[PDB]
């Protein structure tokens, strides 16, 4: 994740990393991914195991 | 408690104004089923808001 | 924790490990105890 916190300082090599077919995420993207785990279906899936 | 997710003794002792039943987990799902199976053939379902996507239901009143 | 190798693990690393592992376990336990003391068995908290 690019931006602040702990992963900042590594933003200058994000493009070089992504040149290998990898994905780096912004904080909005990572927040969207994490909020995807609070959806009703994922909640039920967590309740199952 | 096992069938509808509330204790009658709690209502008799504390007289709550509102009571919410939570359907999380297997037990909760079973209680939701027991809630959904109720009908008023005369075949309307009682608790018409409860369905397979309901996570909770709330009994409501004014004084108790 | 920046530039703290194995030989540098000290007070600050211990305090960070407390924050990031031990007190998250303690907070989970506290939430469990609070829901059990109230008979809540059908409204689990999701821990991300
Ligand atoms: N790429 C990434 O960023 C990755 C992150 N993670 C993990 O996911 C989480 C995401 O956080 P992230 O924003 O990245 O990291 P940050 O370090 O930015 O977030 C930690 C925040 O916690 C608050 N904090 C610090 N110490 C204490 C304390 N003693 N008590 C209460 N609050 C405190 C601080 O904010 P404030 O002082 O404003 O309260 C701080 O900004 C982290 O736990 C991280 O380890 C895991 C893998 C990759």
């Amino acid at each position: 994740t690019r931006g602040t916190g702990l992963m900042s300082a590594n933003n200058i090599i994000a493009e070089g990393i992504e040149k290998m077919g990898v994905r780096t995420f912004s904080q909005k993207e990572m927040a969207f991914n994490l909020l995807g785990l609070l959806t009703p279906e994922v909640v039920e899936l967590c309740q199952k195991s | 408690k096992d069938t509808y997710g509330f204790s009658i003794l709690d209502i008799v002792i504390n007289n709550p104004v509102n009571l919410t039943i939570h359907f999380g987990g297997e037990k909760g799902k079973r209680i939701r089923e027991n809630y959904s199976a109720m009908i008023f053939e005369t075949t309307e379902k009682i608790f018409k808001e409860i369905n397979e996507h309901s996570t909770s239901y709330t009994f409501r009143s004014e004084k108790g | 924790e920046q530039g703290i190798e194995l030989e540098h693990i000290d007070s600050k690393s211990e305090f960070a490990h407390r924050i990031m592992l031990t007190n998250i376990l303690r907070m989970m336990g506290c939430v469990k105890k609070q829901k059990s003391a109230r008979g809540i068995e059908t409204r689990p908290a999701q821990v991300i």
